[PDB]
């Protein structure tokens, strides 16, 4: 069909673009703090075992 | 449907943001725990006196009041977060239907409930009580920080199934 | 510090406009615009048969 | 830790396995599960069969 | 999102460069220095026990 | 068809269970809607076909 109402390709083509930037952002946050594990979204079970070992 | 689901992602960012200043905030909780068990290492030497000892314990007072404001300072807008409005979770709607939701539970977190509000170090033993309430500390902060990420990790994935 | 950064990405998450969609949406419209006026400027031309039957 | 984020991994399979929809007709439930017949031509019977289990 | 009016990533970016410039003043003074406790803000427990070990 | 034959003249939004009573509500006052609107189809389609016999 040819429809003008709406466009489903615009759509997908949005959400792998937002994937996209997404990745990015987090991989850019990385090399500039040093880290790894800047949250508990990263790892959460490396976050505890390395609290321990900083103390 | 397609209107209900996109209502249901803007709520599902919500709980992301909620979730992710609780978690922030902990982090300097957990580094000034980490600088108050350094200070009760230091005062189990032997050529400290009273002076140096009241020094010490001064500097654990300040920590102390300043993780007791950061519990009770936090917040959303206007709404706290780490006080006990959380405690039982609030629900946000994610998707389109009534019942399906997700809860997001925050506890209380201050000098109070993390019993290091009255730490001694005058004393062999009160020096052992303050180590063994400061480790425990960290280790219930270290439990309520997995369970966010959980929940940030699990928001993830449902906003890009909708 | 840390409290600002998180409190301003929830502002910006409610405040600000989405280029990907709203491009979308603006090149809908134009395109719809182009076609009511057409529609319209033929519709304009019905009365016309009646000079056929006259 | 680690067993506490396992479980809200199952929860949400269990959501997404209850949640989706056509309009209001669920369909990772176990409705589909007996297919349910399209009729694809003219003539009764020319029909297709579409199968979904929980 | 593509957003123009905000921008989460720089300002996480200037708190991690704010962090690693004021370290590296604070070691360059100590090395221009000689001494580890330049305030109290060093250690104050050690700044009177070194007072009275001056004495 | 009005706010007090549709039973949308009341809502409330304070409570969780207010909230869940408001979506049932206004859901069942959509489909009635659209039966009404079903019926009326029906009756122009039968006036077309009866107007082109006549």
């Amino acid at each position: 069909a040819i429809t003008v109402n709406t466009n489903v390709t615009s759509l997908k083509a949005q959400k792998n673009l937002n994937t996209s930037a997404s990745d990015l952002a987090t991989s850019m946050e990385r090399l500039s703090s040093g880290l790894r594990i800047n949250s508990a979204k990263d790892d959460a079970a490396g976050l505890a075992i390395s609290n321990r070992l900083n103390s | 449907q397609v209107r209900g689901l996109e209502v249901g992602m803007r709520n599902a960012n919500d709980a992301i943001s909620i979730a992710q200043i609780a978690e922030g905030a902990m982090q300097e909780q957990t580094n000034m725990l980490q600088r108050m068990r350094d200070l009760t290492v230091q005062s189990e030497n032997g050529a400290n006196s009273s002076a140096d000892l009241s020094a010490l314990k001064a500097e654990m007072d300040q920590l102390a009041n300043e993780i007791d404001e950061i519990g009770k300072t936090t917040a959303f807008g206007t709404t706290k977060l780490l006080a006990g409005g959380f405690s039982a979770g609030k629900n946000f709607q994610v998707g389109a239907q009534d019942g399906e939701d997700i809860k997001v539970t925050v506890k209380a977190s201050n000098k109070s409930s993390l019993s290091v509000g009255s730490l001694g170090n005058t004393t062999s033993a009160a020096r052992a009580s303050s180590l063994k309430k400061i480790d425990a500390a960290i280790k219930t902060i270290d439990a309520q920080r997995a369970d966010l990420g959980a929940i940030q990790n699990r928001l993830a994935h449902n906003i890009s199934n909708s | 510090a840390n409290t600002q950064a998180n409190v301003a990405d929830a502002k910006s998450r409610i405040v600000d406009v989405d280029f990907a969609k709203e491009t979308s949406q603006m090149t809908k419209n134009q395109v719809l615009q182009q076609t009511g006026s057409a529609m319209l400027a033929q519709a304009n031309q019905l009365p016309q048969v009646a000079l056929s039957l006259l």
